[PDB]
């Protein structure tokens, strides 16, 4: 049913049909370009007028072009064939390797599983990083946050977790970039051939990658995090495997949405946002899930804007996760790298029924000691170091260890240190702050602990030091 | 009576009073608002009113018009939207503080903020 | 006589740094206020603006 | 008669065919249950008004029909009204049969006219010692009550109704504007068992308007109207010298600005409604002291986020005469009432208003007053001795002085087993003119505890030992 | 290159101790005066003068205060604000350094109060 094209103010596009009318969230085909231009009903305006959402650029329209319907949503292929492969919102491969070909099509627009579908149990995934083991847990099928400013580390410790996480997992792993620098899409395809991970000449790869990055137009930052998590969906329900699914970033779904939004005739919310904020942001994250089919591990990268954690993007996804690691350029100023806040990271599984009663009373006994810590530096400020006792000149440097021993060396970060990459296993970590709080290491300087593995290295460093003087 | 020769003298109280009636009036209009909320001519309400208060000369009668608006601040707010444009229009001031009407000094003019640029020359030799 | 001589002017000098911090505390107080109120002010025309001119 | 075409939640839109009605009427629909009373507030051109409603709105068809009044809303009035229980339209809510009176009166009335005005400032005595000596009340002036819940101040307001009732004459009404029903209710229980209202014969000295909090934001602002009909007949028609409680000021206030924002107005400064100077005009202004009477109010305030100079507490400021404070602070040192020496102010104290024998003792109590607040902190942090023997005595007389400042009341004679005492304005200057002079000085601290004049203070140090 | 290279030295080194105090007045004001270095009792007591110093008696303000119109050459504020810089003037009140014309008047005013 061909339709006309009636007005285009921006991004959005208004269309008169005739005869047929299509529903709400379809696709339109613009006929009349060289490429392929989508578009996406989003209102009903009467006498048989719809206003569209536009998947690519307007330039070069003009009033009359003929339009066709499809019927049905963006339809993306889907399959074991696309790993791999990378691929647009529309599912056209840019890796310019050929098409995909695979025998299943899949809309991006669906439900969200009912509450007796859902899963209960809970576990413990173990990563490697001493930070996130010891105070916040993580939990195998479980949604899993990553907050911050700009610049802080969120992409580097997400591209951590591919690192140990993703080569010693058996199922498939899934990758959608939404809304950042198109050169980082590139260090990702080039840190995926040399690892073996991607493999360019048979069919035993284990990654598939959808992008949509912010060179786009505002219509296609905002359907991209959907076709992310189709290609996820068909793993965990038409197959069995265990899934992962990697995401950075998830703010720029809600700012792409904040930008269609007063064209359409929209009155503005608080700070700037869409009045109906809340409610597609949790249409998106009731997918992302552990069904009884299968399971989805999901770590995502949430850019908190100019370091404001009540703005009303950020402070509204902490209700779909259940492991927050709240970054912070207080402490990434100092340089304890990874820069993750302890006294503002939670967990649902800490737990002393879950995680064991040794590993409780040392997660609690650390966060005592460094909000201790905190009253103490004001009276520092006025009094001095000095003029304090001997009793509190203690805990001052038994939290100062602790601060500077939670500093671990990334692999992934060998080009900006130099350093080489550690990995210190669960049941280490613990025994290595037991032995700081009972006191066990009162003869060492600070320095010994800084950027080191287990503490077998704490005293190996400490030696060394000692002969230059 | 400025016009005929005699000399006359009114006490606006007080002009802070007016200034949030021309708001009311504004705003039931739907004109865009300013500082808080202020609509944007109130410069031209206050500076067209204090401006006829002059003196002729000798060819014209020889009268004259003196005139003494009344502002009142919140909490010693001489920075705020009202009390700077008419600081900026009249020809000094004569500061009241609150702080000292409680130590018991009245009238409590602050004699350091306490200014009249042009009526320093009109005055008796004795004084 | 001078473990007395400087516990009375210990007692001075720390009566002295708490005067001039609630003098300090106060005109940050009427600072906050002032401020406070201007910010809802402000963002409720940026509401209004926007619902006029659509 | 007129039809509904338009309802938008609490805002009915009614089209007249001939008989258009001014500004505020009042309408009823028909059909209904209970009475349901819209008040016409614009003209929207082709025979429309606006009209906010004053109770739930649903069930409500397009193209209903609609009578009218032909005036505003008129309430039972008269003096059999004291004792009873109604809302903002005049219905009765506490089952006790319907009012029955002579005459009604309407609640939008304009104010007296210039030349009706006192041209004199004159003070209301009210007995308790610390209101009538140190923050005087002026007759026809606006007073402002600072302090909440815990603080004993529904005591205070139990008590000024039964001693103008006894030295003056002249009944009260209280008004509800948007309060609790949890306690809107105990106020009323507690009032029953304190004589002031009574279920047995007319001998009741209040009136009860509540209009509660669950209620459309339209009709908690017409309570304090309502309210102020029922203080106007006694004044008009009767001329007694009436009293008047509203609790509290702020409701009033938030409550019209929503109104003016559910009708399509571009709000002022930080929320409120660009009329926040009128509407405080055109209710506070028939408060005031005629040829025939008088009308004294009494007003709780609530300073929202600690800000003394926000728009809703500075319009109400500029409106009050006396400013009493309940100090929670005093209440854990034994005294009642709680009432702060040091932080009540009054407009009317003055040596041209209540003359040179009031004026130099009250000043000489609050510098007493200021000199022990001084001294008690040399005390706690060195040392009690090494202050002179000139001071001793005003660490002595100030512990004197408030302790003579408490009263027994006549509403709690039941529970703490004292006497009420009733003291006259003559009293109590002629008590602590002697009391600074060390005229009383000998006698110990206990005698001065809970008396009321100075004549049963020395009475009471004979039965100690 | 276009004002020289003595005009742009001694301005920039009065702008580098305007700073420093600017960056003490959050110490001063709860601490005091007794709580800081001695060379930071330096700073603080040339910076109140040059202060005070950059005051100056206008022309069309005679009818303010009655005191009388200076005009400097511009040969002379270079001179002024190196002797003050360098240490020469460290035995002056800082009130003798207030609503004067060129330097020279600045020690006909501190021997007034004697
Ligand atoms: N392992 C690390 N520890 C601490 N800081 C790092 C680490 N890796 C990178 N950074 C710092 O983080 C900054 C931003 O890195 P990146 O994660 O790519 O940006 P963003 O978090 O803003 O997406 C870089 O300037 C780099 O110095
Ligand atoms: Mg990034």
């Amino acid at each position: 049913a061909t339709g006309r094209i009636v007005a285009v103010i921006g991004a959005v596009v208004d269309v008169q049909f005739d005869e047929g009318l299509p529903p709400i969230l379809n696709a339109l085909e613009v006929q009349g370009r060289e490429t392929r231009l989508v578009l996406e009903v989003a209102q009903h305006l009467g006498e048989s007028t719809v206003r569209t959402i536009a998947m690519d650029g307007t330039e070069g329209l003009v009033r009359g072009q003929k339009v066709l319907d499809s019927g049905a949503p963006i339809k993306i292929p889907v399959g074991p064939e696309t790993l791999g492969r990378i691929m647009n919102v529309i599912g056209e491969p840019i890796d310019e390797r050929g098409p995909i070909k695979t025998k299943q099509f899949a809309a991006i627009h669906a439900e969200a599983p009912e509450f007796m579908e859902m899963s209960v149990e809970q576990e413990i995934l173990v990563t490697g990083i001493k930070v996130v083991d010891l105070l916040a847990p993580y939990a195998k099928g479980g949604k899993i946050g990553l907050f911050g400013g700009a610049g802080v580390g969120k992409t580097v410790l997400i591209m951590e977790l591919i690192n140990n996480v993703a080569k010693a997992h058996g199922g498939y792993s899934v990758f959608a970039g939404v809304g950042e620098r198109t050169r980082e899409g590139n260090d990702l395809y080039h840190e995926m051939i040399e690892s073996g991970v991607i493999n360019l000449k048979d069919a035993t790869s284990k990654v598939a990658l959808v992008y949509g990055q912010m060179n786009e137009p505002p219509g296609a930052r905002a359907r991209v995090a959907l076709t992310g998590l189709t290609v996820a969906e068909y793993f965990r329900d038409q197959e069995g495997q265990d899934v992962l699914l990697f995401i950075d970033n998830i703010f720029r779904f809600t700012q792409a949405g904040s930008e269609v939004s007063a064209l359409l005739g929209r009155i503005p919310s608080a700070v700037g946002y869409q009045p109906t904020l809340a409610t597609d942001m949790g249409t998106m994250q009731e997918r992302i899930t552990t069904t009884k089919k299968g399971s989805i591990t999901s770590v995502q990268a949430i850019y908190v804007p100019a370091d404001d954690l009540t703005d009303p993007a950020p402070a509204t996804t902490f209700a779909h996760l259940d492991a927050t690691t709240v970054l912070s350029r207080a402490i990434a100023e100092l340089g304890i790298y990874p820069a993750v806040d302890p006294l503002d990271s939670t967990s649902r599984i800490m737990d002393p029924n879950i995680v064991g009663s040794e590993h409780y009373d040392v997660a609690r006994g650390v966060q005592k000691i460094l909000q201790d810590y905190k009253s103490l530096q004001d009276i520092i400020a006025i009094l001095g170091m000095d003029e304090l006792s001997e009793e509190d000149k203690l805990t001052v440097s038994r939290a100062r260890k602790i601060q500077r021993f939670l500093s671990q060396p990334f692999q992934v970060a060998e080009v900006f240190t130099g350093h080489l990459g550690k990995l210190v296993p669960l049941k280490e970590t613990i025994k290595g702050f037991q032995q700081i709080l009972a006191g066990e290491y009162d003869h060492l300087p600070e320095q010994a602990f800084y950027m080191v593995g287990p503490i077998e290295e704490a005293v190996a460093k400490a030696d060394k030091l000692a002969e230059e003087h | 009576f400025r016009d005929n020769g005699k000399h006359a003298l009114i006490i606006y109280d007080d002009l802070s009073k007016q200034a949030v009636a021309y708001r009311q009036m504004s705003l039931l209009l739907r004109r865009p608002p300013g500082r808080e909320a202020y609509p944007g001519d109130v410069f031209y309400l206050h500076s067209r009113l204090l401006e006829r208060a002059a003196k002729m000369n000798d060819a014209f009668g020889g009268g004259s018009l003196t005139a003494l608006p009344v502002i009142e601040t919140q909490a010693g707010d001489v920075s705020a939207y009202i009390p700077t444009n008419v600081i900026s229009i009249t020809d000094g001031q004569i500061f009241l503080e609150t702080e000292l009407f409680y130590k018991g000094i009245r009238p409590a003019i602050n004699v350091g903020l306490s200014v009249s640029r042009v009526g320093s020359a009109a005055q008796t030799r004795a004084m | 006589e001078s473990t007395t001589s400087e516990q009375s002017a210990r007692m001075t000098a720390m009566d002295n740094a708490s005067k001039n911090a609630s003098e300090m505390i106060d005109k940050l107080t009427l600072t906050f206020n002032r401020t406070r109120q201007a910010v809802i002010t402000k963002e409720l025309i940026e509401i209004i603006s926007g619902a006029a001119a659509l």
